[PDB]
RNA sequence: UAUUGGAGGUAGAGCACUGUUUGGACGAGGGGCCGGUUACCGAAUUCAGACAAACUCCGAAUGCCAAUUAAUUU
RNA sequence: CUGGGGCGGUCGCCUCCUAAAAGGUAACGGAGGCGCUCAAAGGUUCCCUCAGAAUGGUUGGAAAUCAUUCAUAGAGUGUAAA
RNA sequence: UCUGGUGACUAUAGCAAGGAGGUCACACCUGUUCCCAUGCCGAACACAGAAGUUAAGCUCCUUAGCGUCGAUGGUAGUCGAACUUACGUUCCGCUAGAGUAGAACGUUGCCAGGC
């Protein structure tokens, strides 16, 4: 098995389950999270809300719609008719 | 055209060496050319052997541009070791190619010398080539 | 070599900047301001639907006079008060533009609220 | 400087593209004022015959149905091995 | 109120068809002058910023606000925020009273050969010259003072640039 | 002119001998020898120079 | 840097644990916090 | 499976960023010297070329998540 | 643990790539950090915009500070990387 | 469609240039005594005033230099299949990036005075 030859990375964390949580069209319940992240991929839209890690979580009971912001950008929004 | 003078990550991942030349298929400095019809790697060192040939042929006469350049690092595990323990230390640079892309142009001198010139190159090399002229029309 | 600008420009970055938050609903509308260098003018709007529901101005000849700018200030704000109370408007969320809340437009806002607009 | 043409149909797949370029024609386009987005294909060796009759630019007679078309050539492509050309690209200026 | 009468009188009056103009508003006006003292060795010193605030706060009517260094500076010592330098504005009467001063003081003490100046400029409009504190103080001697500089001047004006500069240096001085 | 606390100036008449160039001011807050009214009743701070009378180019 | 205990002036409760340097701040760090026991804001020493 | 709606940046391309690079313009800094000139050399600025797991102005195929919903199955 | 043991290296956490455009994914694979720090580098209210570059100059090791038009952030964000 | 607010859209909306215009709205302007005002200016901010003037900001009109957008045709890639061991071949869907023609010096909602 060789000998003294070493590797001075050999290390890594455990990766979070962030992406996406729900989809477009489906009826979510308040609070359900919809797109875990680091920073903003996604800003949060109309009855959307904005955690302390970033994490996107709906506001209200509805469905979820995901849109464009400006040209380099996208937001989330939820709408309760059910 | 020998080696890069620094690089950021200097064990890298191996090249793909199967599809066709990204770009580089025209003659566009020099008059003639010599493009490859095969794909293998070039080790910093053929391309050497090549100009070498090319130059002292024509006598110090036309113009060389050399299209190939050897960007790629390569590694070689130390003699007679296990396999395991690391990855091994740099042995050459290359550059990957394509059938396609052109590796050496002239100009300024006339076209049987020209040929016999890339010859001569050729067979210092590890691909087949073919010689080509600059495309008009 | 410098060049002035007019301020309506770097106006129009605050208010936006405040705009952020502040958004006019049906039940809460937005009450904005426009100070010019001789007048001052109001609008409450529902920006969930982009209208606008009452106006009022330091032109509009019912209030157009000779004061002290503060002072018709004070009349706008007055008008745009008893405007809304006809449609039915009673709490606003005051949008200062991106004046700071001084002078005129401090004067405008608590000229409505003393007048009913609960805000 | 009176070339030829033929007019291309719907949908011709990757097997009939290329068994009309292994063929001594080319498949081509035309665009431009005076005219629409019509698709063609040429013949190769007169395609070459007129542009070395004529050069990079010339205002050609191209064969349409029964119109013909004072057209320039736009841009085109070619295949460094195996030598043929590709795809050519027409504009009218008339 | 000196320059000041004579500009409506006269540089309103001259440079508006010195140069044609369809308005009187597209007059060269002279907005206002900054005085910065420039950067003086105070990394052992910080005595000589205080007294470099007795000047201008003595020379102009205010005081100059010591902007501390941006970026941190090797070779001297000037780390990210050293105190250095001085910087003052001079925009209402101030800027009249001062400059009339100035070009009526310019000529006993600087020895300049064409009078104040030359070419000394930027380009576009602006002294950037540098005194080595001669016409200064004339009203405090330099008898109560312990150093020798010069400031970073400059000239704020709607003129345009410093071709335009010299014409508006017929305003009293010496091109 | 930075405000609030600015130190005191004066457009005082700098009636100096050459020319009575009384049209400068400064901090020199000193005795009106000559009161006048034409030029600023404060000090004639100026006393001597050759700002009015010697040049180089128009000695 | 070192662990701190606050305590109600008032009351006399050990409410809250927060931490300070010890160089920085080298005196008894004060704060006004909830009492849950007063229903109020009283002053919190670390003591 | 058919039809909508969407997250994401791989293949491929590309050089706009971090870099890696081959020729050609163009003025200029320490410096050949007396601050210098001219060669250059360290870059500025361009035009044409290229390279990349830890580059991306771009960006598929397919997979995945879900639907007012259909059709076949279990 | 270990391309047989031994010797050398490693062991828990965070970041990146390998990872095949959801998520996940291994090797003694390729790169780095952590075992803290901040009574303001926290909360809130109101204000303000940056690095560099030349048209440059009292200094000018070049660029310290100062000036002026462009600066898509090329800067900053307590720290590794994203 | 004028004019000013306000806000809806991927810069087809922007930059630069040339040219108008101040219809009483808009900025410019006079000053600091007045609340306020600025680690450091009536600079700004605030304020009292409107005698000067469109010069600039602003507005409108031109122009594609500049910006952005951008097909068709194709090519690269690839899902499935059939060969196959070739740095592969074939068929069938899907179909880039780049480039070329071209679009483009905005569309638009409510409000208030306009005409």
């Amino acid at each position: 098995k060789k000998g003294v030859s070493s590797t001075k990375n050999g290390r890594d964390s455990e990766s979070k389950r962030l992406g996406a949580k729900r989809a477009d069209g489906q009826f979510v319940t308040g609070g359900s999270i919809l797109y875990r992240q680091r920073g903003t991929k996604i800003y949060p839209g109309e009855n959307v809300g904005r955690g302390g890690d970033d994490t996107l979580f709906a506001k209200i009971d509805g469905v979820v719609k995901f849109e464009r912001k400006g040209r380099d950008k996208k937001q989330v929004s939820v709408y309760a008719v059910a | 055209m020998l080696l890069p003078k620094r690089v950021k990550y200097r064990r890298q991942h191996r090249p793909k060496t199967t599809g066709r030349s990204k770009g580089g298929n025209y003659v566009t400095f020099g008059e003639f050319g010599l493009q490859a019809t095969t794909t293998s790697w070039i080790t910093s060192r053929q391309i050497e052997s090549a100009r070498i040939a090319m130059t002292r042929y024509m006598k110090r006469g036309g113009k060389v541009w050399i299209k190939i350049f050897p960007h790629t690092p390569y590694t070689k595990k130390p003699l007679e070791v296990r396999m395991g323990a690391g990855k091994g230390a740099v042995e050459g640079w290359i550059a990957v190619v394509k059938p396609g892309r052109i590796l050496f142009e002239v100009a300024g001198v006339s076209e049987e010398v020209a040929r016999e010139a890339l010859r001569l190159a050729s067979h210092k090399l590890p691909v087949k080539t073919k010689f080509v002229k600059r495309e008009e029309l | 070599m410098i060049s002035k600008i007019d301020k309506n420009k770097v106006r129009l970055k605050r208010h936006a900047r405040v705009r952020t938050n502040l958004s006019g609903t049906a039940e809460k509308p937005r009450l904005n301001v426009y100070r010019s260098n001789k007048h001052i003018y109001a609008q409450i709007i529902d920006d969930n639907k982009g209208v606008t529901l009452a106006q009022a101005s330091s032109k509009d000849s019912d209030i157009a006079t000779t004061a002290t700018k503060v002072e018709l200030a004070t009349k706008v704000g007055e008008a745009i008060a008893k405007k809304a109370a006809d449609k039915g408007i009673k709490e606003i969320v005051f949008d200062r533009g991106g004046y700071l809340y001084h002078g005129r437009v401090k004067a405008l806002a608590e000229a409505a609220r003393e007048s009913g607009l609960e805000f | 400087a009176s070339l030829k043409s033929i007019i291309r149909q719907g949908k011709q797949t990757r097997s009939d593209l290329k068994q009309l370029r292994k063929s001594g024609k080319v498949p081509a386009v035309v665009y431009g004022y005076g005219t629409k987005n019509v698709s063609v294909k040429v013949d190769e060796v007169e395609f070459i015959k007129v542009i070395r009759e004529v050069g990079r630019n010339g205002v050609i007679e191209l064969g349409v149905g029964s119109k013909t078309i004072k057209v320039m050539v736009a841009d085109y492509q070619f295949d460094p091995l195996k030598n043929q050309i590709t795809h050519i690209d027409f504009l009218a200026i008339n | 109120n000196r320059l000041k009468e004579k500009f409506n009188t006269e540089v309103t009056e001259n440079l508006m068809k010195k140069f044609n103009y369809s308005s009187v508003m597209e007059v060269p006006k002279i907005d206002k002058i900054v005085v910065n003292m420039g950067v003086g060795d105070a990394v052992q010193n910080s005595k000589v910023l205080d007294n470099a605030v007795e000047e201008l706060e003595l020379i102009t009517g205010q005081k100059p606000l010591v902007t501390k260094a941006k970026k941190s500076i090797a070779t001297f010592r000037l780390r990210e925020g050293m105190p250095i330098g001085a910087k003052v504005t001079l925009r209402g009467e101030r800027m009249y009273e001062f400059l009339d001063k100035l070009i009526s003081v310019s000529l006993p003490r600087v020895r300049d050969f064409q009078g104040v100046s030359k070419k000394a400029f930027d380009g576009r409009g602006n002294y950037t010259l540098g005194v080595k504190e001669q016409l200064i103080f004339p009203e405090i001697d330099y008898d109560k003072v312990s150093k020798v500089r010069g400031m970073d001047i400059v000239i704020v004006t709607t003129a345009n640039t410093d071709e335009e500069a010299r014409e508006l240096l017929a305003n009293f001085g010496m091109p | 002119m930075k405000q609030g606390i600015h130190p005191e100036y004066h457009q005082v008449i700098f009636l100096d001998t050459t020319t009575n160039f009384k049209f400068l001011s400064g901090s020199t807050k000193t005795s009106s020898e000559m009161m006048e009214w034409e030029d600023g009743k404060e000090y004639p701070v100026i006393r001597l120079d050759i700002s009015s009378d010697s040049h180089p180019f128009y000695t | 840097r070192v662990n701190v205990t606050l305590a109600c002036t008032e009351c006399g409760d050990r409410n809250y644990i927060t931490t300070k340097n010890k160089r920085n701040n080298p005196e008894r760090i004060e704060m006004k916090k909830y009492c849950p026991r007063l229903n109020k804001y009283t002053l919190h020493r670390e003591t």
